[PDB]
């Protein structure tokens, strides 16, 4: 990002619009071809090669300018891309309909730390005797064998949340919050009967652990503790934009599911931190061994925490019920041991170690929802259509230019010039319409609303006699009635307007075909501007269109 | 942002300012009039690893004025410049003396400031390219 | 300036040149002294070279 040395190439060669020499020998080529019968002397005195080169002049500014680059040549007054392009925080994300959507969806509730979605299994019984249905089995009463039925109810949710609070129950204010976003955001044919807290299973640990002469047990009492929990029940982070960058992933994936206001959810973890059905010892030691100063682990058991809790089996592998979250239950211990001598704990210090790991993790949290979004490149805005008259190329002595020319070389001098300057207006008509034709990109591509011509023009006012030489002078004060005037009829404004709708259409994959034909069952020959205007609709209201589906 | 080859650098009697936690810096022309003031002020052996560095005005006090004196004040000045400040073109030099009784000398330099960059400007983005000598 | 691990660390290397070792020190004086420990093994160092 540092300042690099400036240079020009030297190899003026391109054999292209840009390349002066070239254009001027192409031109006396057609001219020999053409004309050699009546114009044979190409010498530099002759007016007739001073057109020539004048000409080619301009058509190196032409090329030059479509050279621009697109950050600058469709850029608004006031900066930005609104009517030109849809961003990505506005284009790509989608609705959420998957079951992880919607983990992410209400993962972000302040105070929910993590979301399980289960179904629900209402039953219906039916009377196959007596059409008749009922949630009791007593819709069976006096039937026989053959004549029962049940069936289950197949679009029903239940939605198990864990909170940060650590109450019994979930706050009322969490409730009203997930409902809300549920149904607002919901499938078709698929509803929310209830939303509560996810219940628990206790599990005791206990150890003799040994540890290095020169260890801070406290310290290794806080790391063990925390990483034993974790493993219980993993709960996932969010991530800035920077940072879902340098893991590797690309925009089509960070932006795959609803858009997250409080940063980016890892869809790796979100699938890891799953309830857990089983527990075992021969990860829990692992978790102990690879803490720093450990040494050995002199004895260890788990077991389902219970009262009367004598002697039992050693439980290698507990198994929790289907709906339930393990928990450690509180009563667990670890004896910590240097050599053969017993040390003793001091409370404060382990709450202050365990306060200060955890506390970091919120501060990651905070900081991920600042970097939400990409930089777009900005350009400039100038008039791209600016054009200047090829009259003020020649020489004081042609007297076309500004200072005119003496009185002392007579009337008929002057009337010569006059008839020059009406000739050169039909090379300088022509080149204002290309220059006009790049200041209406903007326009013809927009998504807003385009023009209703598709060729433009421009009225040249830097020729001091135009009011003169035009037959009515009205038409160079607006630029639409000289459009309607010289090019007319030559814009066949319907079918080019449509090819340029068709194409913007087909960028985001949807065909406006049928309408071709509908359309003449209902309208005759008005349908063409129906069916423009019904376009331009379409693409102005595709965000939400292809969205909220 | 033409004007970029004469650089940008510190203030001679470097100054703090208080407002800003910031030293004065100088540019272009002000950046050629300091860079004089410096080189006259100083002495040939003054700096440590630029032992051929100032100019030895001072081999001239106490001495009476005339022709020769003129003409070899005029050649340590010039010799001065070509060595030391590659941005300029001496244009005139005016030695005259103002009193018949007090000790004092007047020297007067006039100079050009070039509009092509030299072989010899040490300027960051363009010597890396054009500084051949 | 740490000071105590500093001054431990240099007291160590010099211990370490006779092929001495005082890892015990630092678990078995927080039998007798609290917090005081610091500079009474750093005292017990010295005297020992």
């Amino acid at each position: 990002t540092l300042n690099k040395h400036i240079s020009i190439p030297k190899d003026m060669s391109s054999k292209d619009d840009l390349d002066f020499h070239f254009l001027r020998e192409e031109g006396i080529r057609y001219i020999k071809e053409l004309g050699s019968n009546f114009w044979t002397d190409y010498n530099t005195h002759d007016p007739g090669i001073t057109m020539l080169e004048v000409l080619c002049y301009a058509i190196s500014d032409l090329g030059n300018r479509i050279n621009i680059p697109i950050e600058d040549l469709i850029a608004n007054e006031e900066g930005g891309v609104k009517g030109q392009f849809y961003k990505v925080q506005e284009i790509l994300p989608s609705a959420p309909t998957s079951e992880l959507d919607l983990r992410k969806l209400f993962i972000d509730i302040e105070g929910i730390k993590n979301c399980w979605i289960k179904r629900e299994r209402v039953t219906v019984f039916a009377d196959l005797k007596n059409q008749k249905l009922s949630y009791e089995k007593t819709i069976w009463e006096d039937l026989k064998e053959n004549q029962k039925a049940q069936f289950d109810l197949k679009g029903l949710y239940r939605i198990l949340v864990e909170t940060e609070d650590a109450d019994k129950v979930l706050s009322e204010s969490l409730e009203k919050a997930v409902f809300t976003k549920f149904h607002a955001n919901r499938n078709l044919c698929e509803d929310l009967i209830k939303v509560e807290k996810v219940a628990t299973e206790p599990i005791s640990v206990c150890a003799n652990v040994e540890v290095a002469p020169e260890a801070d047990e406290e310290l290794i009492h806080a790391q063990i503790l925390i990483a034993i929990e974790d493993y219980l029940a993993p709960s996932p982070r969010h991530y800035s934009l920077k940072q879902m960058v340098d893991k590797g992933y690309t925009m089509d994936e960070i932006f795959e599911g609803p858009f997250l206001e409080n940063g980016f959810i890892d869809t790796v973890e979100l699938k890891a931190s799953e309830l857990r059905k089983e527990v075992r010892l021969s990860d829990i030691i692992n978790i102990i061994m690879s803490i720093d100063g450990v040494k050995i682990v002199k004895e260890i058991t788990l077991g389902n925490c219970d009262e009367n809790d004598g002697i039992e089996n050693n439980q290698w592998v507990i198994c929790i019920p289907e709906n339930k979250k393990p928990k450690l239950c509180k009563k667990t211990t670890i004896n910590y041991f240097k050599g053969i001598l017993p040390i003793n704990l001091n409370p404060v210090r382990v709450d202050n170690h365990k306060s200060k790991i955890l506390a970091s993790r919120l501060e990651n949290d905070l900081k991920a929802k600042d970097d939400l979004e990409p930089a777009i490149p900005q350009g400039t805005f100038a008039d791209w259509g600016e054009y200047s008259s090829i009259q003020h190329e020649f020489p004081e002595t042609y007297g076309i230019s500004d200072i005119g020319l003496p009185p002392k070389l007579g009337v008929k001098r002057a009337v010569l010039a006059r008839q020059l300057k009406g000739y050169l207006l039909f090379f300088d008509q022509i080149l204002a319409s290309y220059f006009e034709h790049l200041s209406k990109i903007k326009s013809l591509l927009s998504l807003d609303q385009g023009p209703s011509f598709t060729y433009f023009t421009q009225a040249i006012k830097d020729i001091k006699d135009v009011e003169e030489l035009f037959k009515d002078p009205t038409l160079l004060e607006n630029d639409e009635e000289l459009t309607k005037s010289l090019i007319g009829k030559l814009d066949d404004t319907i079918e080019r307007r449509n090819q340029l709708m068709d194409h913007l259409i087909a960028r985001f994959a949807e065909n406006f075909s049928s309408y071709a034909f509908l359309m003449k069952f209902l309208y005759g020959e008005s349908t063409d501007e129906i069916v423009l205007q019904d376009k331009q609709s379409f693409l102005r209201e595709y965000k939400e269109i292809s969205r909220e589906r | 942002k033409s004007k970029d080859f004469l650089g940008t650098g510190w203030g001679f009697p470097p100054e703090f300012e208080t407002s800003i936690g910031q030293v004065k810096t100088t540019s272009g022309v002000e950046d050629i009039q300091k860079s004089l003031e410096i080189l006259f002020s100083t002495k040939i052996g003054e700096r440590i690893m630029q032992p051929t560095y100032g100019c030895n005005l001072d081999e001239l006090l106490f001495s009476p004025i005339n022709r020769t004196l003129k003409t070899y004040v005029i050649e340590l000045i010039k010799n001065a410049i070509l060595y030391h400040e590659p941005r300029i073109d001496p244009e005139k030099i005016d030695i005259t003396q103002g009193n018949e009784i007090e000790g004092e000398l007047l020297i007067h330099l006039q100079y050009i400031v070039r509009a092509t960059n030299s072989r010899k400007n040490m300027v960051y983005p363009f010597y890396l390219e054009e500084g051949t000598n």
